[PDB]
RNA sequence: GGAUUUUUGGAGCAUCGACCUGGUAUUGCAGUACCUCCAGGAACGGUGC
C-alpha cells in the first residue's frame, strides 16, 4: 500500500512534474505539500505541450488546479 | 483560540503559502494566474487559508485577439481576488 | 377618466392561459392610451376590453409585447407609428371596431413580425375583396380572423390591384 | 437485507491485487491514465506506478510513471487487467 | 436544518415535475421520492439530451450536482411554506 | 452526509450517463455517501456502434449526472 | 443580515451561469442560494451566426421553478409584487 | 342545461397545432370576457374540442349567444355549455 | 484570519465586482455576508461583449464572483 | 464555513420545433412533454461536435 500523503511528504526535494488540467506542466523540486493538496515548489520550469516555455522559480499551485503530479 | 491561531501562523509561515508570507514580509510583488488567462502582478497585503488575496497597485495583463493578439493590460490601485480562480502563484517574477 | 400610471400599477398582472404575462385592464373606458411605459417591458399581452379609445396610438417602445387585445372598443382610425414601438408583435386583436375604409389597414402592414390578426365584427369586412386586400397588404400574416391564408387567395390578391 | 459493495473496498482490492486500471478525466473523454494503482485516500486520490496517459484522438500513450491522480478529476476507473 | 426550497421540492413529490440537467437535458416525470441534496428520483421520465429527442425512460435518478433547475407544477403554488 | 436512496437500484441492470457525453451500463453492486457507484458487467458505449466491456467499474459522484433503470426496480 | 429576505415575493430576474435569465416571483430562498420562483419565465439568447442576422432571445414560461445555487449567478429586481 | 362559467367548443379543425389553437381561442374569447383558463386537449378521446373558463356566467352566455355557429379555420364550430363545473371555478 | 471579515465591513462603497462568466457589475455595495454575497444598489452591469445595462438593485453570489476592485480611498490596515 | 450533490471553479453531421398543398376516419366532456396516416416542396430556426 502507498497512501498519497506519505508519497507527497517523501517527495520533498526530489524533482517532480505537476501537470495541470489546462495542458501545462511545472517541473521542479517540491518544497511544501500540506494536507489540503496545496503544492509549493522552488526553481520551477513551466512547459506547454511538452516543450519548455519559461522558468518561474518559486511557484505555488492549488489543489483544484493541478490535475496530476508525477515523479521525474 | 490562541493555539488555533498559532497553528494557522505556523501553517502560513512554513506551509505552501509561505511564499505568500514572503509577500507580507518584504512587500515583494507576486504574479497570480486567473481562470480567464489574466496574470496579475502586484503586492499582496492580506491573505487567508482559502487563498483569498488583497492586492495593492496590481497590474493585470492578458491576451485578447482582435491576426495577432495584443497584450492589453490594466492597472488597479486596490483589488481583491478569490482563491477559487487562483491557478498558479509565482513568488519571484521575471520582470 | 383618463388613463395614467396609477391605473396601470393598480391593475392585476398575472399569467394568462397562453403561458404569458398579461395585465387585465377591462372596464376602464379610457378615451386615449398613454403612459404605458411604467411596465418596464415586463408584459407580453395587454388587454384593452371595454374601452372608449377612438384611435389606437400613443404606444411607448415595448419590445417584450407580443399580443395586443383591443377588442370591444370604438377605434375608428389607426396609428402609423405602431411598428417602431412594438417590434416583436405577433398577435393583434382588433375585433369590434369602427373601421369602414380599406385604407385604415395600410399602417397595419408595417409590422413585419405580425402573424395573427382579427378584424371580425367590423364594417371594413363587409365590403368586397376585404380579405384579398388584407392578404395583399400584409403577406406576413398567417392567421386572419381565425382562418389561415390560402394559396389561391394569395394568387387572387397578387392578381387583383395590379 | 442485501449487501452493498463499497467503492473504497473495491479500490483497496485493486490496490492489493496490483491490477492495471485506467481512470478517465473529468469533462475530458480523450485522455485516460492507465497504470498500477498502489493506494488510495479518503478524497478519492490515487497513487499509480508506471502510469501512462493515452489520448483517444491521437491514439498515442505517453508514459508518466508514479503519478498522483486527484479525486476531483477522477470520473470512472475500469480494471483493464 | 432544512431549506424552504428544499421543503418545496420535498413537498412536490408525487406530482409531475421537470428537472434540468447540466448538459441541457430536461427530464419531465412523476417525482417519486426526493432528498435534501436535490436528488430527484422520477418515474416515466422524458429525456431530451439537449436536442429535442425525448425518449421515455423508467425509474430515472438525477443527482443534485447536475440539477440546474426543477420546474414544479402549479398545484404547489398555494403551499404554506412559501406564504 | 446522508446517503442517496439507491436501495431500489441495487442488484439491477441500469445505465448511467457520465459527463462529457460518456455513458455506461451495468448492474449496481453498492452505494456510497458521495454518490459513487460500483457497476458489474460494465459495458461503456462510445459515439461509435461498438461497446467496450469493463468487468468492474467504479464511477464517482462528481461525473454522474443521470442514471436510468432498465429493469422494473 | 437579512438583505436576501427584503426582496422576497417580488418579481426578480436571476441570471444563470449558462447565460439565461429566469424572471419570476422569488417567494422562498435558503442558505444554499436556492430560489423558488412562482410563474417563472426563462429567456435564453441565441447566437446569430451570420453577418446580417440579429440577436434574439427565446423565452419560455415554466411556472414554479426551484433553481439551485450552483447555476445562479446574480439576481436583480425587475417588478413589484402584484 | 344550466349556465356555467366553462364554455366548450367542438366541431373545430384539429389539423392545426395546439399552441396556435390556444392562441386563437384566447384571441376569440377576449371580447366576451376575461379568459381565466383555456383547456385545449388534442388526444384521441377529445380531439378538436376546447374549453374556456370565464370569471362570470354573463360573458359565457354572451359568447354562447354570439358565436352560435361561427366559422373558425374553415369549419363551423359549435359552442355550448359544459356539463361539469371547472376546476378553478369550483376551487374559488 | 479569513478575508470574508474584511469584505463584510464595507458599506456605501462604489466597488466593481467582476464575475466569472465575463460579467462586471460596478456599483455601491450595500451588504456583504459571510458567504461573500454582495447586495448592491444602483449598479451598472456589463456582460461579455454586451451593452452595459443599469439595475436598481443586484445580489451577486460568492461562488459566481471572480474578482473585486476597490477605490483608492480605502485603507486596508484598518479593515484587517 | 476551503475535498465528489449546492459556497473557495472543469476552467459538414445528428436531432427537434415549425411553413405551405390534396385524400382520409373520429362530432367526442376535461385539467395536459406529443398525438390519425400518407404523398410533394422549402430559398425557416435552436442545440452538441
Amino acid at each position: 500500500p502507498l497512501n498519497p500523503k506519505p508519497f507527497l511528504n517523501g517527495l520533498t526535494g526530489k524533482p517532480v512534474m505537476v501537470k495541470l488540467k489546462w495542458g501545462m506542466e511545472y517541473k521542479g523540486y517540491l518544497v511544501s505539500v500540506d494536507g489540503y493538496m496545496n503544492m509549493q515548489l522552488a526553481n520551477t520550469e513551466e512547459y506547454i505541450d511538452g516543450a519548455l516555455s519559461g522558468h518561474l522559480g518559486e511557484v505555488l499551485i492549488r489543489c483544484n488546479n493541478v490535475l496530476y503530479i508525477r515523479g521525474v | 483560540p490562541e493555539e488555533l491561531q498559532k497553528r494557522e501562523e505556523e501553517e502560513f509561515n512554513t506551509g505552501p503559502l509561505s511564499v505568500l508570507t514572503q509577500s507580507v514580509k518584504n512587500n515583494t510583488q507576486v504574479l497570480i494566474n486567473c481562470r480567464n488567462n489574466k496574470k496579475l502582478l502586484g503586492r499582496v497585503k492580506a491573505f487567508d487559508r482559502h487563498c483569498n488575496m488583497v492586492l495593492e497597485n496590481v497590474k493585470e495583463m492578458w491576451t485578447e485577439v482582435p491576426s495577432k493578439p495584443v497584450n492589453k493590460d490594466r492597472y488597479i490601485s486596490k483589488m481583491f481576488l478569490r482563491g477559487d480562480s487562483v491557478i498558479v502563484v509565482l513568488r519571484n517574477p521575471l520582470i | 377618466v383618463k388613463l395614467t400610471a396609477e391605473l396601470i400599477e393598480q391593475a392585476a398582472q398575472y399569467t394568462n392561459a397562453v403561458r404569458d404575462r398579461e395585465l387585465d385592464l377591462r372596464g376602464y373606458k379610457i378615451p386615449v392610451i398613454e403612459n404605458l411605459g411604467a411596465t418596464l417591458d415586463q408584459f407580453d399581452a395587454i388587454d384593452f376590453s371595454d374601452n372608449e379609445i377612438r384611435k389606437l396610438d400613443g404606444f411607448p417602445l415595448l419590445r417584450r409585447l407580443k399580443t395586443l387585445l383591443v377588442n370591444n372598443n370604438r377605434i375608428c382610425r389607426i396609428g402609423e407609428g405602431l411598428d417602431q414601438a412594438l417590434p416583436c408583435l405577433t398577435e393583434l386583436i382588433l375585433t369590434n371596431n369602427s373601421l369602414v375604409e380599406l385604407g385604415d389597414l395600410d399602417p397595419l402592414a408595417s409590422l413585419k413580425s405580425l402573424t395573427y390578426l382579427s378584424i371580425l365584427r367590423n364594417p371594413v369586412t363587409n365590403k368586397k375583396h376585404y380579405r384579398l386586400y388584407v392578404i395583399y397588404k400584409v403577406p406576413q400574416v398567417r392567421v386572419l380572423d381565425f382562418q389561415k391564408v390560402k394559396l389561391k387567395e394569395r394568387q387572387e390578391a397578387e392578381k387583383m390591384f395590379k | 437485507q442485501k449487501v452493498m459493495v463499497q467503492p473504497i473496498n473495491l479500490i483497496f482490492r485493486y490496490l492489493q491485487n496490483r491490477s492495471r486500471i485506467q481512470v478517465w478525466l473529468y469533462e475530458q473523454v480523450n485522455m485516460r491514465i492507465e497504470g498500477c494503482i498502489i493506494g488510495f485516500d479518503e478524497y478519492m486520490n490515487l497513487v499509480l506506478d508506471d502510469a501512462e496517459e493515452i489520448h483517444s484522438k491521437t491514439k498515442s500513450r505517453k508514459q508518466l510513471g508514479r503519478i498522483m491522480l486527484k479525486g476531483d478529476n477522477i470520473t470512472l476507473l475500469q480494471s483493464v487487467s | 436544518s432544512i431549506g424552504v426550497p428544499i421543503k418545496v421540492l420535498h413537498e412536490a413529490e408525487g406530482h409531475i415535475v421537470t428537472c434540468e440537467t447540466n448538459t441541457g437535458e430536461v427530464y419531465r416525470g412523476k417525482l417519486i421520492e426526493a432528498e435534501d441534496n436535490m436528488n430527484c428520483q422520477m418515474s416515466n421520465i422524458t429525456v431530451t439530451y439537449r436536442d429535442g429527442r425525448v425518449a421515455q425512460l423508467e425509474q430515472v435518478y438525477i443527482r443534485g450536482s447536475k440539477i440546474r433547475f426543477l420546474i414544479l407544477p402549479d398545484m404547489l403554488k398555494n403551499a404554506p411554506m412559501l406564504k | 452526509a446522508h446517503p442517496p436512496e439507491l436501495k431500489k437500484f441495487m442488484d439491477k441492470k441500469l445505465s448511467l450517463k457520465l459527463n462529457g457525453g460518456r455513458h455506461v451500463q451495468g448492474i449496481l453492486r453498492g452505494f456510497d455517501p458521495f454518490m459513487n457507484l460500483v457497476i458489474d458487467e460494465c459495458v461503456e458505449m462510445a459515439t461509435s456502434g461498438q461497446q467496450n466491456n469493463i468487468g468492474m467499474v467504479v464511477i464517482r459522484g462528481n461525473s454522474i449526472i443521470m442514471l436510468e433503470a432498465l429493469e422494473r426496480v | 443580515s437579512s438583505k436576501m429576505l427584503q426582496h422576497i415575493d417580488y418579481r426578480m430576474r436571476c441570471i444563470l451561469q449558462d447565460g439565461r435569465i429566469f424572471i419570476g416571483t422569488f417567494k422562498a430562498f435558503d442558505k444554499h442560494m436556492n430560489l423558488i420562483l412562482c410563474d417563472c419565465d426563462e429567456f435564453r439568447k441565441i447566437k446569430p451566426k451570420n453577418s446580417k442576422q440579429a440577436e434574439r432571445e427565446e423565452k419560455r414560461v415554466l411556472g414554479l421553478v426551484l433553481l439551485r445555487g450552483e447555476n445562479l449567478v446574480s439576481m436583480t429586481v425587475e417588478g413589484p409584487p402584484p | 342545461i344550466r349556465p356555467n362559467h366553462t364554455i366548450y367548443i367542438n366541431n373545430m379543425n384539429d389539423k392545426i397545432k395546439k399552441e396556435e389553437l390556444k392562441r386563437s381561442l384566447y384571441a376569440l374569447f377576449s371580447q366576451f370576457g376575461h379568459v381565466v383558463d383555456i383547456v385545449a386537449l388534442k388526444t384521441m378521446k377529445m380531439r378538436g374540442q376546447a374549453f374556456v373558463i370565464f370569471k362570470e356566467l354573463g360573458s359565457s352566455t354572451n359568447a354562447l349567444r354570439q358565436l352560435q355557429g361561427f366559422p373558425f379555420y374553415g369549419k363551423p364550430m359549435r359552442i355550448q355549455y359544459a356539463k361539469t363545473d371547472s376546476d378553478i371555478i369550483s376551487k374559488m | 484570519m479569513k478575508l470574508v471579515r474584511f469584505l463584510m465591513k464595507l458599506s456605501h462603497e462604489t466597488v466593481t465586482i467582476e464575475l466569472k462568466n465575463g460579467t462586471q457589475v460596478h456599483g455601491t455595495i450595500t451588504g456583504v455576508d459571510v458567504s461573500m454575497n454582495t447586495h448592491l444598489k444602483a449598479v451598472k452591469m456589463t456582460l461579455k461583449n454586451r451593452e452595459p445595462v443599469q439595475l436598481e438593485t443586484l445580489s451577486i453570489r460568492g461562488n459566481n464572483i471572480r474578482y473585486f476592485i476597490l477605490p483608492d480611498s480605502l485603507p486596508l490596515d484598518t479593515l484587517l
